[PDB]
């Protein structure tokens, strides 16, 4: 896993991940990548190789929201200071960063499944009957 | 979450020579002011020099080794005077549900 | 059961666990595998072993959910401080969360009963009594 | 990638990027320029060369908001200063802007996928069977 | 680009912009032009020689709402003095602005596409088979 | 935005002789009230003349070179004393998180 580093998010959050922090952020950025793969439906064998620049940004902006706000707060405040925040996804990806996600799915997302009326099938009870009568050709 | 708090404890005799050691380590947290603000600092005044005064509230897990009477030390070197008894340490008068948490009226001085 | 450790979880929530916290914490993971399991489907016999990326990811965010507020609170303040979370699924998984468990799956998940009309069947009523005119062949 | 310069954000934002502000403003012009050409489908080769104002608007407004608003906040206030921005977007462009984006894609927009009913198709079965009773023309 | 010149926003703002706030206010006007050239999709060769009345109407407001707030807040207050908007646009511009700029679009706004069922067409497959039996004419 | 403060930086000895020096510049804002008033302007009264006496509240980013028991100045000659430790100088009892913003009770003088 791993699509994304370490250097590309400590410039982004414009800090520097150390001790436990960077252990942190390694699992966070690792499972936001395992949801991301497992959204987009691909492998990404060789991680931090081809990975292109829609799931770097998605995995990025997952890292971001969950180091920042990890437990899912509306408004929060100490003293005179306060922050709100918005609606917060039901993932760790907003509804438009699932469509960015769902990209790399084949077709337009249209899958079917085979559906059977619980029969096997014999395709050969009448043909095995016929007798050869020529010339065996 | 919570900082760790220097906790000195001490009772004054007849001859008036406090014996304050320590006591232990708590963990509680610093409210400077009771809603959106904060207190304002007091002026010695007929103190020969400068100084300061500070009225904050500490909280603190309930059933804490700190008790009324006793001095505190923050971790940046600051330390700190607690007096008066907790208050709201009690649980609900209606069902009896405890929150847990009191409030230490700590008076600042440093 | 168990399909996280505890290493990974003490890294996410940047504490380590003692006392009866580890084993408060224990519990609830164990609690937490075993609802991932039956919502999956799945067994998972070795459990730390396998163990996909996806569901050790639902898994430590319920249990991370779990720890940071046993009790369903909106909004929680003491004095100055004040916090309002937004609002708790209500299971131990967001739905997101519950439609990844069910990714494991067979098919797309809908499966179907067999009804039937209080009959069993006796296919053999007419061709037990034909009488043998060969030569037993 | 980088479909605008930094200069010219520098201008709008009428403030000059240095040590990790810069390397973060550039980063983020990255991802939108990145989100900017999904969304279009175009891949524009050579970045800031033709790079039309539409984009250039998109994607320089885009980083101006994510700058300014690294976590999507409704209400921030310090004190007695206080600011309430309006609703953020699901992504980092707005529909208009997403509307605007989407103009580069050929026709309206209305792609279709060709189905098929799982067959291949033979359209010889019949025509090989003619033998040649003529000279050969 | 840039359909309005800088003196007449200067004098709807009764401010005289200096050092980069000239430079700001440019861009901002050139990217206003630029959104509704492509609103109104003509292109205005020589821009501040025929640039009718609306068209300078509508970039000369844009740019003074981007002016004002370019982080679109909705309340604003700094001690005792408070403001607070209306709703900002959504990219730019209000819906009578939009309207206004789709006047200049051919016919009603109506447009179709010629759609196809995947066919060339070969017109000529049984009139080239005649045999000229005349005298050429 | 912010705007460039003045900082300077003494402590006083036994013999009661300042000795303040430049200690370098710090960004920081101003707040002539805690809620939507301001706060009135102190009169002197026994002091023999005219003056004023005014409260504010200083704004800064969290770990700024400015102290306690300094002085500021401001952009237009103003300058100001700065006492008291600085509040609401941690983290979120419950999650950790930090504002990196505090408070300073600067004292208006000029």
């Amino acid at each position: 896993a791993g699509l994304a580093t370490i250097d590309e998010l400590q410039t982004l959050m414009s800090t520097v991940f150390e001790d436990d922090a960077l252990e942190q952020a390694q699992l966070v950025l690792d499972i936001v990548s395992s949801w991301a793969r497992v959204v987009s439906g691909q492998m990404w064998p060789d991680a931090p190789a081809n990975v292109p620049d829609d799931v770097r940004a998605v995995v990025l902006q997952a890292s971001r929201r969950e180091l920042k706000n990890p437990d899912r707060v509306i408004s929060r405040q100490m003293g005179p200071f306060n922050v709100q925040y918005s609606q917060p996804p039901d993932g760790f990806f907003y509804p438009a960063e699932l469509a960015i996600l769902k990209r790399f799915k084949r077709s337009g997302g249209l899958m079917t499944v085979s559906t059977s009326r619980g029969e096997e099938g014999r395709p050969w009870a009448g043909k095995t009957a016929y007798i050869r009568y020529g010339d065996g050709l | 979450n919570d900082e760790t708090l220097t906790v000195y404890r001490g009772a004054t005799d007849n001859k008036g020579n406090p014996n304050k050691q320590v006591h232990g380590t708590v963990k509680g947290v610093f409210a400077w002011g009771p809603g959106t603000s904060t207190n304002k600092f007091g002026r010695d005044r007929n103190f020969k020099g400068e100084s300061s005064s500070l009225t904050a509230e500490l909280y603190v897990k309930r059933g804490a080794d700190l008790k009324a009477r006793d001095r505190i030390r923050r971790a940046n070197g600051e330390e700190y005077s607690v007096v008066g008894h907790a208050a709201w340490d009690q649980g609900h008068p209606f069902d009896g549900f405890d929150f847990g948490y009191m409030v230490f009226q700590v008076e600042a001085v440093n």
